[PDB]
């Protein structure tokens, strides 16, 4: 006997979620001036 | 202080363009 | 009417300007950039773009 | 005298008012903790080995 | 007592700065790293640091 | 006039006083033993082809 799988559309994440890493303190980000080191952004790990 | 910069740079229907 | 003149270069700026990095880092399981995102005097830029 | 749990210490954070940091204004590389141990993940803020 | 006088900013400030390379090169037995160290005006750092 | 050995060296240093260096205060790429003959390429010089 037989028949089909089923389906798993298996494709990106709407928002590109993940792509970017967010809230984490470790991996985290940077923006600021070349000229001081001094980052602007903290994100505090409980924001999502 | 000879002037005033203003600024009206905004589209323009007449005289005006704003808010 | 649209505004005669003051919102606009008039010399040789850049729609779109583009970067790439000027570091780069990979994990096993993440990739680390960043870019010298130079504004350039003279201009202004937001980053909703 | 005989302290011996001072490495189980990670983050401290001291605040006036509930709403003021001590150090404050920028004197850290965290603005609202002090931070003691940084081993779960580190982007280069730990000191020799 | 200790002095309350000017001897400690009060305007925001940071204590400790990360400067990151502006430029480099790899090579099999050298490795250059171009740093600037641009200190803030009105406050003196010490190479010893 | 027919030398033809010149094709064979390969550093020279100017050293005045003991101490000094004629090709001097940094005016050069090696700024203390002048390279003619580069057979361990690296950093990069090496003119022509």
């Amino acid at each position: 006997q037989a028949a089909p799988n089923r389906p798993n559309y298996i494709g990106f994440r709407d928002n590109f979620i993940g792509l970017m890493y967010y809230n984490s303190t470790g991996n985290m980000g940077v923006l600021a001036g070349q000229a001081s080191q001094l980052n602007a952004v903290v994100d505090l790990q409980d924001r999502n | 202080a000879p002037r005033h910069g203003s600024r009206p740079f905004m589209g323009t229907w007449n005289e005006i363009g704003t808010s | 009417v649209a505004p005669t003149h003051d919102v606009t270069t008039d010399r040789s700026q850049r729609l779109t300007l583009r970067f790439v990095p000027v570091d780069r880092e990979d994990t096993a399981y993440s990739y680390k950039v960043r870019f010298t995102l130079a504004v350039g005097d003279n201009r202004v830029l937001d980053m909703a773009s | 005298g005989t302290f011996y749990l001072n490495h189980t210490f990670k983050k401290v954070s001291i605040m006036f008012d509930s709403s003021v940091s001590w150090p404050g204004n920028d004197r850290l590389l965290t603005p609202n903790e002090f931070e003691i141990k940084r081993t779960v993940d580190g982007e280069g803020y730990n000191v020799a080995q």
